[PDB]
DNA sequence: CTGGAGAATCCCGGTGCCGAGGCCGCTCAATTGGTCGTAGACAGCTCTAGCACCGCTTAAACGCACGTACGCGCTGTCCCCCGCGTTTTAACCGCCAAGGGGATTACTCCCTAGTCTCCAGGCACGTGTCAGATATATACATCCTGT
DNA sequence: ACAGGATGTATATATCTGACACGTGCCTGGAGACTAGGGAGTAATCCCCTTGGCGGTTAAAACGCGGGGGACAGCGCGTACGTGCGTTTAAGCGGTGCTAGAGCTGTCTACGACCAATTGAGCGGCCTCGGCACCGGGATTCTCCAG
């Protein structure tokens, strides 16, 4: 009888839950008060990050002729993208493996 | 009879392992190792399968990183053979010793 | 994509032909082209026209074409097979390169051979140690090879 | 029967929006959720500090944008700040 | 004990091969397992002191993830 | 010969300054923000990332609009030849 | 009168706005901070033929993929100037 | 007859001289000029405190001396006593700055 | 303000390296030492200026400098 | 008229402030509530650590025939005691310098 | 005329209690203040994570000693736990 | 391998100073005394999941020969880096002057915490089908010894 | 450089299967509406400190020249490790069984946040003298060339 409740995520055209982010911020022991636009901005930033990661992983999986993302595609994508590599150079992925590279002196004379 | 000269089987198995993702350490001896490393702090601990898999993944990642760094050291030393001097040099440069 | 890229390369050159040099297809196969290049002015090759063929790759322009002389030329960086050692043809290849431009690079190499990266080491000795008689060797070859 | 929260549904929507014909494995989905949690923790910790040092008490968009700028490398930060700002602006416009 | 020998020589060889190593000298296996065990009590000592602080008698994967997190070795895929 | 005036008018509409609304003075677009103002419009506004967008100037080096300067000078010649 | 150099200058514009790497009329601009212009998809074949950092196509090195931005300053002008040139051909 | 030491003895004595004290080694005025030139690429007309430039210094020579400590051991592992440009790049790649 | 990266004199670099205790220095070290020292500068001041401008002040404090050093895992003592 | 004001530091027999640590913790945004014994325990830990640092610095200073502790003595003490070296291996001391060491290969023979 | 906080008095008291006839420099005093701060934020931040991981809301002596055991390597942790427990016991005794 | 010459280094004494050390407000941040709502300790029930064990498979681990390619020691070189005298340049110290911007207080108001009500979007739990794993049969690329 | 034999190695088709993508039921956390209270944004003012310049000193830097140590290419030798094959062993799987400890709900009380009144502890400021930095001079020692 008041109004139809619209989610704050749909208000800003986002899929990530703005309310959940706001709750985590207020219960995350970060400050005694949190601004209104902070969760909206944070959700958009996280959405951009995960979208870039997902599109790179999908490109890798389609290059591997698979329709499901396994950790190998994520490892290859983030370690092939130079800047994502430095952003996530200090993290370890289970079942991710390493990258195919051979030192120049090790390969035969040919 | 046929005989591969030393240097090609190594390269082919490097290629085979660099695309693989399975764990290179056997599960049972590693579980027995961690269960005895952890027993000197507290008696009769219990471990979850997820926890032991996490230990195995983390230690194998650390070892493969250490090996690629010490291989870099080996090429820098005008060699192709790993020797413990390179291991120690990498350990000390990375600030672990 | 490779074929269409070839079409516009020949189209504009048709409306704007090069001053001295010329090139074109030798048939329906657009990947194989023959060119006639004349010796640079005031150079040992002056007066002679050298003939060479072009082999477009399947992914052109993303890869350099295979080009070699069909006319023998005396050059420290060119062998008797017509093979040419040119830097822009190996490493700094870039789709932005066009047949008209790369040909002028050849002319410049004719005027400025690179003994530092020879394909025939003996000719490189000829050019650096005494450029004067290297001209004499180069010019006589043009009469018997390029004409 | 306890209820636990994850980001799997949202990650799945993002995937079906970017590549409408791709799937996620359970291990890959867990890795993605852990990555998102790690990024959230980094951003929240940096923003909370930036608020604390300047004798501030509120987590606003400006210092979280600043935290993104310090943590995200290069033009990753440039695209992220722009996309966050447009989202906040359009949220405020409605 | 003797469980440190459980990491057999071919295991070190194949770890090195995944690392891009061409050949191994005979004086590498007893040092790799020493580095391994040093890392193991570096991590397990934190995992168990998390568990005992949790009033738990088992070692959870979350505690291990936290122990790796403090040592700059964050792990993805376990929550 | 008659649509030429409409063409020219659309030309300045797509190239003229939106702050000055007259002849441009070495205008430079900082990037994704749609600013067609002259450089002197922002010569003293440098700071706060932008006069409007408030987007920080990540391109510290002057990304000179060589092509756009070419376009505006060709627009000048088309204006000159059109108005005989 | 003066029509011939009018079309010469028209050729000048279309040359300046042609895909330098592709020779294809750029339907909507895609520019890097090097201010080069692409007709799309040239960058994706660039990033497919190699698995590393990209190299600047006309210039030396000013691109690492996806550093471009959706420049729309010429998108409206492409079809506009095309309409004027075709109409002027029809007009005269 | 002029007196000249063999190459290396004065090198070791000036190793000892600089490994015992803590004086600043980089000249302050050119250092702060370089720092200001670095900063002008981000914001114009920025003002710096003497304490801030001193802290930037303290960080500067500390990082450089650490890098040189690493590359010296890198060179001696290379079975030589002269540091080469490849050694510092190896040191910077091992630690993870590239 | 241009052209002071060569202001880091050759004897200054030699003295820095000898504080680390190197015996013999090749002639091909100085340029890339300039380069790496450079890189460290745009790695630190890039964060320092952002710290300052967030507070909406145009003067860079030593507090912000040590702040940027701390956030890179190379914390500094002696400034607060 | 209530009672003589006794500091919580004097209650726990410490010189480090206890109420000040409690205030810092409660305004430090770590939890909405803080236990009573946490600041007391933390103050004792800090006091022990600084006492160790100061006694090592004083020993190093009296070794160098000086009565005032300067950053050189602090750096020497930290890099000489390996435990504190491991604790503080990622922090540099202003005007701290380096400890005199030379590789055996460099020494002439 | 603002009022500034430091640990100078307490550091000086501990110095006089340990070595009664030893001085201190101003730069050394600032370094000591920075060190004691850095340790304070390290311990407090670790205690915050211990409290949050166990779904607890109070930072007590248990969480602080757990953090001390995590950060202090070996012998210092053994000494620090003993000294802190002694102080807590004596405080509870009064 | 054993001695003088020189040069740097170390040790000792007189001198001036400014920074460490100490004392006087005083103000606010510490204390003390009540009060209340609540989070953690504690008890009890449980059942998921971890631990232990037995039997069959066989891949992987282990041991031994070999011979070859790489680690490593000795040799010559020349050139590149180091020790040192000389001239120059800009760092460095001291002083002075203008002011912009950092550092406070007043005050308001507008943003945000807190609360109650309502519901739907997200989580727990079946659920079948297709992407993916595996077998087997290939075609095919690449090493390797002989020519 | 080339070629055939042999060892891997990428490819396609067929078949099982269980993990995922979806669907359904349900609830609590998010949303809407309202309220009150203080965080801070703006304006005004004060002045510490940054910036800029000028002038004299000189110490450090640039430059150069001789010259010798070492980085490097080369060669030869010798042990050591990749490659392969025959002989185990224990990982691996499965299947079963047991129960301890994690995980949940329900109480209940100590206990920490909160507020009000008070006072003394540490800080700003303001002296004051000796630890030391410096200058000068004499004694000690290590490298180097000659013997
Ligand atoms: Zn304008
Ligand atoms: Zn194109």
């Amino acid at each position: 009888a008041r109004a139809k409740a619209k989610t704050r995520s749909s208000r800003a055209g986002l899929q990530f839950p703005v309310g959940r982010v706001h709750r985590l911020l207020r219960k995350g022991n970060y400050s005694e008060r949190v601004g209104a636009g902070a969760p909206v901005y944070l959700a958009a930033v996280l959405e951009y990050l995960t979208a870039e990661i997902l599109e790179l992983a999908g490109n890798a999986a389609r290059d591997n002729k698979k329709t499901r993302i396994i950790p190998r595609h994520l490892q290859l994508a983030i370690r092939n993208d130079e800047e994502l590599n430095k952003l996530l150079g200090r993290v370890t992925i289970a079942q991710g493996g390493v990258l195919p590279n051979i030192q120049a002196v090790l390969l035969p004379k040919k | 009879p046929h005989r591969y000269r030393p240097g090609t089987v190594a390269l082919r198995e490097i290629r085979r392992y660099q695309k693989s993702t399975e764990l290179l350490i056997r599960k049972l001896p590693f579980q027995r190792l961690v269960r005895e490393i952890a027993q000197d702090f507290k008696t009769d601990l219990r471990f979850q399968s997820s926890a032991v898999m996490a230990l195995q993944e983390a230690s194998e990642a650390y070892l493969v990183g250490l090996f690629e760094d010490t291989n870099l050291s080996a090429i820098h030393a005008k060699r192709v053979t790993i020797m413990p001097k390179d291991i120690q040099l990498a350990r000390r440069i990375r600030g672990e010793r | 994509m490779a074929l269409k890229r070839i079409n516009k390369e020949l189209s504009d050159l048709a409306r704007d032909p090069p001053a001295q040099s010329s090139a074109g297809p030798v048939g329906d196969d657009m990947f194989h082209w023959q060119a006639t290049i004349m010796g640079p002015n005031d150079s040992p090759y002056q007066g002679g026209v050298f003939f060479l063929t072009i082999h477009f790759p399947t992914d052109y322009p993303f890869k350099p074409p295979k080009v070699a002389f069909t006319t023998r030329i005396y050059h420290p960086n060119i062998n008797s097979n017509g093979s040419i050692c040119l830097d822009i043809l190996r490493s700094q290849w870039s789709p932005a390169l066009t047949i008209s431009k790369v040909l002028l690079s050849i002319s410049s190499l004719l005027s400025d051979p690179n003994p530092d990266d020879p394909l025939v080491p003996e000719i490189a000795r000829i050019y650096k140690t005494d450029r004067d008689k290297y001209n004499r060797i180069s010019r006589e070859w043009t009469q018997k090879y390029a004409m | 029967r306890s209820r636990k929260e994850s980001y799997s549904v949202y990650v799945y929507k993002v995937l079906k929006q970017v590549h409408p014909d791709t799937g996620i494995s359970s291990k890959a989905m867990g890795i993605m959720n852990s990555f998102v949690n790690d990024i959230f923790e980094r951003i929240a910790g940096e923003a909370s500090r930036l608020a604390h040092y300047n004798k501030r008490s509120t987590i606003t968009s400006r210092e979280i944008q600043t935290a993104v700028r310090l943590l995200l490398p290069g033009e990753l930060a440039k695209h992220a700040v722009s996309e966050g700002t447009k989202a906040v602006t359009k949220y405020t416009s409605a | 004990r003797d469980n440190i020998q459980g990491i057999t020589k071919p295991a070190i060889r194949r770890l090195a091969r995944r690392g891009g190593v061409k050949r191994i000298s005979g004086l590498i296996y007893e040092e790799t397992r020493g580095v391994l065990k040093v890392f193991l009590e570096n991590v397990i000592r934190d995992a168990v002191t998390y568990t005992e602080h949790a009033k738990r008698k088992t070692v959870t994967a979350m505690d291990v993830v936290y122990a790796l997190k403090r040592q700059g070795r964050t792990l993805y895929g376990f929550g | 010969w008659a649509h030429s005036r409409a063409a020219l008018d659309r030309l300045e509409k797509l190239l003229r300054c939106s702050r000055c609304t007259n002849i441009l003075r070495e205008p430079v677009c900082l990037g994704g923000c749609e600013h067609i103002f002259c450089s002197n419009c922002v010569s003293d506004c440098i700071g706060t990332g932008c006069p409007v967008c408030y987007t920080p100037a990540w391109i510290q080096d002057l990304k000179i609009n060589r092509q756009l300067d070419s376009m505006i000078q060709l627009c000048s010649k088309l204006r000159n030849l059109l108005h005989d | 009168l003066r029509v011939e150099e009018v079309q010469n200058v028209i050729n000048a514009m279309q040359k300046i706005l042609e895909c330098p790497i592709c020779l294809e009329l750029i339907k909507e601009p895609v520019s890097t901070k090097c201010d080069h212009i692409f007709c799309k998809f040239c960058m994706l074949k660039l990033l497919n033929q190699k698995k590393g950092p990209s190299q600047c196509p006309l210039c030396k090195n000013d691109i690492t993929k996806r550093s471009l931005q959706e420049s729309t300053r010429f998108s409206q002008l492409v079809e506009e100037l095309l309409k004027i040139i075709c109409a002027f051909q029809l007009d005269t």
